[PDB]
């Protein structure tokens, strides 16, 4: 409440805020330290209040940064976007609210998507969202871009006010049944009544114009007008090649109906079983626990997100839309990834700084027998391809595990939707089909189960391991991010569960990786393609349905996904589109291969190499005060791992975005 | 077992004895030094060489020196915990 | 060779969708014009005189 | 006596950070800003305001009337000038010169914060037809602040309706319904 | 400190046996230390209270031309200027025809 | 007796012990030949909102009484204008949709309604006490004693809720029967 106290002093002690930085400036390891402490509220001067304080208005912050980048988008989209080309006919015209300048010949990188427009192609959706939401019309999308501005600057009021509203006897964020009612009843249940309602208010008829063919500003400004019985899912609107927006607000409905439903029970006490989660209720009390909870929550979310985004189509025309669903998909099926990984952090950091609860003290046996489970799928999963390529390459396929060969087929996969036969199609291009499961599906699966085992057990280990072990016992006394307890006991590297997540971030960072690329191969063999002519259509997919074939060896693998589908990006140089994806190719390479540096070497070479690097400077004179030091050792796995995974996460993005955009065009 | 040495320029500030993890470490009295004590490495059969020692030593250049012998590890210089070599 | 799903629905979809087309044509009274992505219209129920036809 | 009531509204008390300032008489404060931001701050702001919309007050009547300044780039009405002269190139200039005052404007705003010089919140040391007696003084500083003030009022209105009805300044003969 | 001169600031101790009215004809207000570096005192009213809480921060030029001063913002600028300055030599002359 | 808002602002604010009346002694629970304490939820043993549930219940008296009378005089007689005619709208209960969104003679309404509810906002909350709740002054033909001051506090009261049941009433009926005034 007292705003006196919020000066610009602060501003320039650079590391107040950590009492370990007290002695500014002695070497570049404070820098260091400065940034990597920066946000660790927990660590620095206070009290709970602050923390909690900062906790809140940093969200806050964070919040209004978030609208930034909406509103952001929405003025792309008003100002710099050809949507309304795309609005009178999607297919022709591929999204782009992407522009730019013509400074050094970088006027290439725009390509053509429409006649008077010239960009890049967006692959976020937001064309489809906003066909979605009813908005058809700049003013729509300016009004949009004014009221997430609105929404930024008032967030980062609140923010700043909170900063010093909440003082040490605030306790509003410690009323844990209150926040979860509020939010599930207000945000959850009124909120998805709420967007049913501007769905059948506004989107329902707009939409169904949009259909229909009608682009009149009068209408533009009867429910379950045109829907059938058929059930939802079972009929996409063949004009648009989706999911009724009808049967979308009804879904929105049933679920704010069924939210508030529960959220009232809760308030009754109908559920009774509460001792079987007290013990959880009174241990994780946490910021690091809530954290850990929420980053895994939103990670499956997000690793659904992904797969239904595509599969169960509701956004108008995103299933044409090639690049779009499959950026959706492989950015929503990253995030679940790094938000696991996070998961599994904050779950070690609280084990750190709380009593953790009383399965840590079986870990033994959990992690002996998580351990098997990885070597033995890893083992039977990964030399299922090993016996394909060898036999394969000694000449005997009837020995390999294939469709036409031994077969291992998947029966639990069956089918639920119960859908009638044959595809669905729009406009030259498959919006629907079926995915047939076979031994390849078989291998791949049980592929994605080892590497999804080995990454659990990583973070596990971390966990569980955290505050001891048989090897070092007072772990605890040495925290969380500690890079070793020394060359002793045959040497402890990466005991910590710092360490634990610095290598379950690689085991995640391969587990997406594979997950990436088997959903890109399967969708371009086996669902997308075009199709030539009851009627029967013969369909030629983009990569000629040779996953069934070649899928089973890894040389398969190696040669018609990577060599055979990176001739777009690799052959990217000349052409306008795509260029820029190339050249990102060629650069995330150049960062991929750069990470090794800090991933292998050691922090005694560098510190000797800037040592005499440092004589000739104080030989001449140049006398740094602010003594050069080489990354500590935790920062060189930090630097080494981020740009790993970046250079990664580029070549992936470049090689199948630079595929799909010419396959497209 | 790894060798553990300390040598005069010792201040006798038992930072070393304080940090051991094992007790490897004793203080003993001497005239070399004004705190009139030097640390001594008497139970060097346990020492792990962990370096926290070396680690918490302040002297320009560390007055105690873990020496590291792979070859000669004993189970209480690995710290073995499942299997007993005794 | 692969039959196209629901089938028998897509003239059903053309004529409900040519049917709705009919019934508000019919109910504006006047050809539909199509919406400019840049231009201003005044709403149907402004007080004022019309600068922009509101439709 | 008990609290000083706001004549404005009888029914709240007056804010005491708007005391001893022109325009206390009115003493019109019920949203409490004047408790929340510094009141020099807000006697600038309103000052600011003040003068820029008298001036845009008369030039749209001006424009709307007719006298445009010789030359075809400005055959224009009032409402589309924005955008014509943005493309002609005036407003460009206009605001490297509103940038260079500002400059200057806020380097006095900073100065008076921090009680470098006693500058009040307005005053620039113009001195044009300013009264000597203090109450003179003050009754010219309560004439700006109220022909700011419904300066502001007119221009929000002036451009409000001429945007809507598409009618010159006086709109009177404006057709509503 | 200029805001609270001519308010009537009680101690916890005081609350209820000390009735003055202040300068503003505001109740008196109990000040207590928190221990918080961030927010040293908070004070509570006594009753309804008429006075100035300003919400904005305290900045002084002196703090931003030293935040500023700072290296980070220094060599920051630096580095904007000099990228700015090879972009528009770029944009002026493109392709080095001169060369 | 009543005191001037400035004397009366003195002793405002969120009081924490309870005179022991029922509702504070606040005006308004009074029978015809008796006393009636109306609070069988016992909302009122709140003390400290006492005050602002006596402010909302005048304002939401006051809100009904004008609602009422203009829910009765419409059908009698219209504003002299073309789109507030009888054949433009048949029925008050019309009036919401017929003036709703871009025609702007509601949205002027509630515009200027949030501007005198914003400045009313710091009596609401700040200034309010068992003295002043509903007070803002407007004490013109007020009597100059205890007991008529109570009275028309009471008949105030009284007739704010008797609007309030029957502004319901009326809208219902209406709503239901699409008839004139009788029926509203
Ligand atoms: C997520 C946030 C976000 C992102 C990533 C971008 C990104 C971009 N915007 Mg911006 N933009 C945003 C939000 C965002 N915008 C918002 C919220 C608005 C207003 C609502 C705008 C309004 C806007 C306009 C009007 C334009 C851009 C343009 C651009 C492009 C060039 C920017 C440039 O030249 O900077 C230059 C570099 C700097 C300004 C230096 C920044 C740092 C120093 C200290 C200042 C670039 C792709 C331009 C474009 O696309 O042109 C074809 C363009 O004309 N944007
Ligand atoms: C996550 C969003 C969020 C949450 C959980 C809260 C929570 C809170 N805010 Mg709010 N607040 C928010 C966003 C949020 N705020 C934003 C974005 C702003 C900027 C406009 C504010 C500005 C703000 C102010 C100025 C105040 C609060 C207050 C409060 C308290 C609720 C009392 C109240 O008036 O409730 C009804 C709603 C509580 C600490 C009040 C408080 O703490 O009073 C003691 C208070 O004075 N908030
Ligand atoms: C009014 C009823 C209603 C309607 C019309 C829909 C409609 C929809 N839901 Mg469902 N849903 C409902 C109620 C409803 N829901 C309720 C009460 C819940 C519980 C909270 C859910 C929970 C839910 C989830 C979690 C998901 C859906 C999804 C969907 C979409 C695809 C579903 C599909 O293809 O099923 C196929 C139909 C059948 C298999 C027939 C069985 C029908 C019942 C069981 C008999 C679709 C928009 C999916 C989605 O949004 O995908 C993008 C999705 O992931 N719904
Ligand atoms: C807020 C103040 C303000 C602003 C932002 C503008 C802005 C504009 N005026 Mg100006 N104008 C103003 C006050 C203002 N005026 C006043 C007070 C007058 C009365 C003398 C005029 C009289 C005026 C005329 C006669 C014309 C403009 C025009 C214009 C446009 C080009 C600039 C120009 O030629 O100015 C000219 C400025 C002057 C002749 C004298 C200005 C005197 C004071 C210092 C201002 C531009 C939209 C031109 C236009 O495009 O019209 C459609 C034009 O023809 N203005
Ligand atoms: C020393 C470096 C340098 C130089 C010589 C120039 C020179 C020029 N710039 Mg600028 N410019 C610079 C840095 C530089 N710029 C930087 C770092 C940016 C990134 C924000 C820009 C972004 C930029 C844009 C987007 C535009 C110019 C324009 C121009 C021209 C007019 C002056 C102007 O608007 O400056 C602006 C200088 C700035 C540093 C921008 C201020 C950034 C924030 C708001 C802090 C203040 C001129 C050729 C304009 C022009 O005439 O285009 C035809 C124009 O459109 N510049
Ligand atoms: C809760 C109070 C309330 C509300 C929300 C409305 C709302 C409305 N009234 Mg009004 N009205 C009210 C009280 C109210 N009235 C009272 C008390 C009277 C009696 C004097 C009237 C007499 C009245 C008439 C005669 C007419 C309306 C009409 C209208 C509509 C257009 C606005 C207008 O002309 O107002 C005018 C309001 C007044 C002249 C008196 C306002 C008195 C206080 C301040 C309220 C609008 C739906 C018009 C209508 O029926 O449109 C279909 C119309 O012709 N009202
Ligand atoms: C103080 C620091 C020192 C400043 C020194 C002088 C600075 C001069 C800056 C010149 C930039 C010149 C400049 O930026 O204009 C240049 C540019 C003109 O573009 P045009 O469309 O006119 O292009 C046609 C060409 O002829 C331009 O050369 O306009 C803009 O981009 C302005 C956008 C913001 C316009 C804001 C409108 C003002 C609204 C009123 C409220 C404003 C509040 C103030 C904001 C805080
Ligand atoms: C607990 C049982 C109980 C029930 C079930 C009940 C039901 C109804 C119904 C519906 C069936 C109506 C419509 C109705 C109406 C009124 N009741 Mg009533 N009432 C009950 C109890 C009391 C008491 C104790 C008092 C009282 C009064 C009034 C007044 C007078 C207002 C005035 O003029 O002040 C009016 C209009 C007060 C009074 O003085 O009545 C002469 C009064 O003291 N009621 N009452
Ligand atoms: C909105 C509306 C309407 C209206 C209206 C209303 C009420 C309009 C009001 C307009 C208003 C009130 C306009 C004031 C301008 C004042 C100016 C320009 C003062 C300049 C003053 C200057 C330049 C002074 C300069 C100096 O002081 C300086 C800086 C220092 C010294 O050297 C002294 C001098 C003198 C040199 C209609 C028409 C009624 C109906 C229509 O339908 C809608
Ligand atoms: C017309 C319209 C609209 C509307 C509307 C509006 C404004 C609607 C307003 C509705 C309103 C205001 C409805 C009140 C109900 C009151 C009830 C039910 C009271 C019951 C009371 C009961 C059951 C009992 C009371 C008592 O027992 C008590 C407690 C104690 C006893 O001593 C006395 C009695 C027995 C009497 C829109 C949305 C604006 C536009 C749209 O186009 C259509
Ligand atoms: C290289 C390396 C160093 C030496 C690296 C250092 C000291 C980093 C240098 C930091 C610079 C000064 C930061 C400034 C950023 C770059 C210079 C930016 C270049 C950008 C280009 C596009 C021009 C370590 O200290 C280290 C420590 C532990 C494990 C591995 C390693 C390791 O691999
Ligand atoms: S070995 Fe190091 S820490 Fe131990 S007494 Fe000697 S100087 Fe001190
Ligand atoms: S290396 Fe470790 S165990 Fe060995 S003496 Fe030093 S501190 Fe003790």
């Amino acid at each position: 409440a007292i705003f006196r106290y919020v000066n610009a002093t602060l501003w320039s002690k650079a590391g107040h805020f950590n009492k370990a930085l007290s002695k500014g400036a002695k070497t570049t390891t404070w820098i260091w330290n400065l940034h990597a402490s920066a946000h660790d509220f927990d660590i620095q001067q206070g009290s709970a209040g602050l923390i909690a304080r900062k906790v809140f208005s940093s969200g806050l912050a964070h919040l209004s940064l978030v609208f930034f980048w909406l509103g952001g988008m929405h003025f792309h989209g008003a100002y710099l976007s050809n949507y309304s080309a795309w609005l009178k006919d999607p297919k022709s015209v591929a999204p782009s609210s992407h522009i730019a300048y013509s400074l050094v010949g970088q006027d290439i990188l725009n390509s053509y998507t429409s006649q008077y427009f010239s960009g890049i192609t967006i692959t976020s959706g937001f064309f489809q969202l906003y066909r979605s939401e009813g908005i058809v019309t700049q003013s729509q999308l300016k009004y949009a871009c004014a009221a997430s501005l609105i929404a930024t600057l008032i967030c980062l009021s609140g923010s700043y006010l909170h900063m010093q509203l909440m003082s040490k006897f605030t306790s509003f964020y410690k009323k844990f049944q209150s926040l979860s009612q509020s939010h599930l009843i207000i945000m959850f249940g009124f909120g998805s009544v709420s967007f049913s309602a501007h769905q059948i208010h506004e989107a329902l008829p707009i939409n169904s114009l949009l259909d229909s063919g009608i682009w009149d500003p009068q209408l533009f400004s009867a429910i379950l007008l045109g829907t059938p019985s058929a059930i939802t899912g079972k009929l996409l609107n063949p004009s648009t090649g989706s999911i009724f927006l009808s049967q979308v607000a009804a879904h929105h409905l049933a679920v704010g109906i069924v939210f508030i439903t529960l959220g009232l029970i809760k308030w009754c006490n109908l559920f009774f079983s509460r001792n079987a989660i007290l013990s959880l209720r009174l241990a994780y009390m946490d910021y690091h626990a809530q954290l850990s909870i929420n980053l895994a929550v939103w990670a499956s979310l997000s690793m659904v997100a992904a797969h239904h985004l595509t599969e169960i189509p509701v956004y108008p025309y995103e299933s044409t839309d090639y690049p779009t669903v499959l950026c959706l998909f492989v950015h929503h099926a990253c995030l679940s990834g790094f938000f696991t990984v996070a998961s599994g952090a904050h779950a070690s950091i609280f084990v750190i700084r709380q009593l953790p609860t009383s399965e840590i003290r079986h870990r033994d046996p959990i992690i002996g027998h998580l351990i098997w489970v990885c070597i033995a799928l890893g083992l039977h999963s990964f030399g299922l391809y090993c016996h394909n390529d060898t036999l394969e390459a000694l000449g005997r396929p009837e020995d390999t595990f294939c469709d036409n060969s031994i077969q291992l087929k998947p029966i639990f996969a069956k089918q639920f939707l119960g859908l009638q036969p044959g595809i669905e199609v729009l406009d030259g291009k498959i919006v629907r089909m079926t995915q047939e499961l076979g031994t390849a599906d078989f291998m791949v699966h049980h592929i994605h189960a080892f590497t999804i085992h080995v990454t659990l057990l990583i973070l596990l280990k971390g966990v569980l391991y955290a505050r001891n072990s048989r090897l070092v016992s007072d772990k605890l006394e040495l925290g969380f991010a500690y890079p070793c307890d020394g060359p002793g006991r045959g040497g402890t590297c990466q005991i910590s569960p710092w360490d634990h997540l610095f290598l379950a971030v690689f085991w995640m960072y391969n587990c997406l990786s594979v997950v990436i690329f088997h959903y890109f191969w399967k969708m371009q063999s086996d669902v997308w393609g075009s199709y030539v002519h009851h009627s029967s259509l013969t369909c030629s997919h983009y990569s000629q349905g040779d996953f069934s074939v070649n899928s089973i060896t890894i040389n398969g693998w190696l040669r018609n996904l990577l060599w055979s589908e990176a001739s777009q990006v690799i052959q990217s140089y000349a052409l306008p589109s795509i260029c820029s994806y190339g050249f990102i190719f060629l650069a995330a390479h150049f960062v991929w291969a750069f990470s090794l540096m800090f991933l292998f070497s050691g922090r005694a070479y560098w510190q000797e190499l800037i040592e005499s690097i440092l004589w000739s400077h104080h030989k001449l004179k140049i006398v740094p005060h602010i003594q050069p030091r080489a990354l500590s050792i935790s920062q060189g796995r930090a630097v080494g791992l981020t740009h790993y995974v970046l250079g990664g996460i580029g070549c992936t993005w470049a090689f199948i975005i630079s595929r799909m955009l010419v396959l497209t065009t | 077992s790894h060798a553990v040495k300390i040598y005069d320029t010792c201040i006798g500030c038992t930072l070393c004895v304080r940090a051991c993890p094992t007790d490897v470490l004793e203080m003993v009295p001497a005239t070399v030094n004004a705190a009139k004590q030097v640390a001594s490495s008497p139970r060097v059969e346990d020492c792990v060489g962990c370096k926290r020692c070396e680690t918490a030593c302040p002297t320009d250049f560390l007055s105690i020196r873990v020496y590291l012998q792979e070859n000669e590890e004993t189970q209480y210089s690995l710290g073995l915990d499942l299997a007993d070599w005794s | 060779t692969y039959p196209i799903r629901n089938e028998d629905f897509l003239p059903i979809w053309k004529q409900q969708q040519e049917d709705l087309r009919a019934k508000m044509k019919e109910y504006i009274g006047r050809e539909f014009t199509e919406i400019r992505w840049i231009g201003d219209y005044d709403n149907a129920r402004s007080p004022y005189k019309p600068h922009n036809g509101y439709y | 006596g008990g609290y000083k009531m706001s004549p404005a509204v009888p029914f709240l008390p007056m804010s005491p950070a708007l005391e001893g300032i022109p325009g206390e008489e009115e003493g019109f404060d019920p949203m409490g800003f004047s408790l929340a931001i510094d009141i020099r701050w807000l006697r600038e702001a309103e000052l600011k305001h003040g003068r820029v919309a008298m001036l845009a007050t008369v030039g749209w009547i001006a424009t709307d009337l007719g006298l445009r300044v010789p030359g075809e780039p400005f055959q224009v009405s009032t409402v589309e000038a924005h955008d014509a002269m943005v493309k002609f190139g005036s407003m460009p200039q206009m605001l490297v010169w509103m940038g260079y005052a500002e400059l200057f404007g806020f380097l006095a705003i900073v100065n008076m914060f921090e009680g470098k010089t006693d500058r009040k919140p307005g005053d620039f040391g113009l001195r044009g037809f300013y009264p000597q007696d203090a109450k003179g003084q003050y009754d010219m500083q309560v004439k700006e602040l109220r022909n700011g003030r419904l300066a502001m009022l007119a221009y929000g209105g002036i451009v409000t309706t001429a945007v809507l009805t598409q009618e010159k300044w006086p709109f009177f003969d404006a057709v509503v319904n | 400190d200029e805001r609270d001169e001519g308010l009537v600031l009680i101690t916890p101790e005081e609350s209820g046996k000390v009735v003055k009215r202040d300068v503003n004809n505001n109740p008196p207000r109990i000040v207590m230390k928190t221990n918080d570096w961030d927010q040293p005192e908070i004070q509570l009213s006594t009753g309804a209270s008429n006075q100035i809480n300003y919400i904005t921060p305290v900045v002084a030029s002196d703090d931003i031309k030293a935040w500023l001063s700072l290296n980070v913002n220094f060599f920051s600028i630096l580095a904007l200027l000099t990228v700015g300055g090879i972009i528009e030599i770029q944009r002026f002359f493109p392709d080095t025809l001169y060369w | 007796l009543r005191r001037e808002l400035a004397i009366a602002y003195e002793d405002s604010g969120i009081d924490l012990l309870d005179n022991g009346k029922f509702c504070q002694g606040l005006a308004g629970a009074d029978g015809a030949w008796g006393r009636y304490e109306f609070d069988p939820l016992g909302f009122s043993k709140k003390t400290e909102l006492v005050p602002y549930f006596r402010e909302a219940e005048l304002k939401h008296g006051r809100l009904a009484m004008l609602a009422w009378v203009g829910m009765v005089v419409p059908d009698f007689v219209r504003i002299p204008g073309e789109k507030f005619s009888f054949e433009a709208v048949p029925l008050p209960i019309d009036g919401h949709d017929a003036f709703s969104g871009a025609t702007g003679v509601n949205a002027q309404i509630l515009f200027w309604v949030g501007i005198l509810e914003f400045c009313c906002a710091k009596k609401v909350f700040e200034w309010n006490s068992l003295e002043v709740a509903g007070d803002y002054g407007l004490t013109k033909f007020f009597p100059s004693d205890e007991e008529g001051q109570k009275k028309m506090r009471t008949a105030e009261l009284k007739n704010g809720r008797l609007a309030m049941l029957a502004f319901g009433g009326a809208i219902t009926q209406a709503v239901i029967t699409r008839h004139p005034f009788p029926w509203l």
